[PDB]
């Protein structure tokens, strides 16, 4: 196995370059949610890639839970909670968690 | 007059890193701090950011 890399600081082309990534090797797009999967994926990438793990988070509340970080274009979609990963090109050009709940921000 | 060379594999995802395989030498180009440097491939050619503990010098190991 190779080891660990470097800590580096999310950035928004960082965030879109990697939304793009999961979408083209498609994967993640239409799969269930689970803390478990999650957690595979934030640790994939920061071993891998270096990215600290506070940076693919969501929007609390019932319905659509849309990204934390401006360029992670991934929002989790209900489809009968229970949630699906969904792309969404939009969320590049907009900050919809920002939008909703700016007392993040 | 300082290279260094890939230790292991590494593949990026960003456009801005640069991928590549053990043995792929390299010339360093922004030791600025981030222990991510830019870096060019002596395989390649091609420029772009490394993660610094994946190469060693041409003078150890």
């Amino acid at each position: 196995v190779r080891p660990q890399v470097p800590l580096r600081p999310m950035t928004y082309k960082a965030a879109l370059d990697i939304s793009h990534f999961l979408k083209e090797k498609g994967g993640l797009e239409g799969l269930i949610w689970s803390q478990r999967r999650q957690e595979i994926l934030d640790l994939w990438i920061y071993h891998t890639q270096g990215y600290f793990p506070d940076w693919q988070n969501y929007t609390p509340g019932p319905g659509i839970r849309y990204p934390l970080t401006f360029g992670w274009c991934f929002k989790l979609v209900p489809v009968e909670e229970v949630l699906v990963w969904r792309f969404d090109s939009k969320l590049a050009f907009h900050h919809m968690a920002r939008e909703l709940h700016p007392e993040y921000y | 007059v300082t290279l260094f060379v890939a230790l292991y594999d590494y593949e990026a995802i960003t456009e801005d890193d640069l991928s590549f395989h053990k043995g792929e030498k390299f010339q360093i180009l922004n030791s600025s701090e981030g222990d991510w440097w830019e870096a060019r491939s002596l395989t390649t050619g091609e420029t772009g950011y490394i993660p610094s503990n994946y190469v060693a010098p041409v003078d150890s190991i």
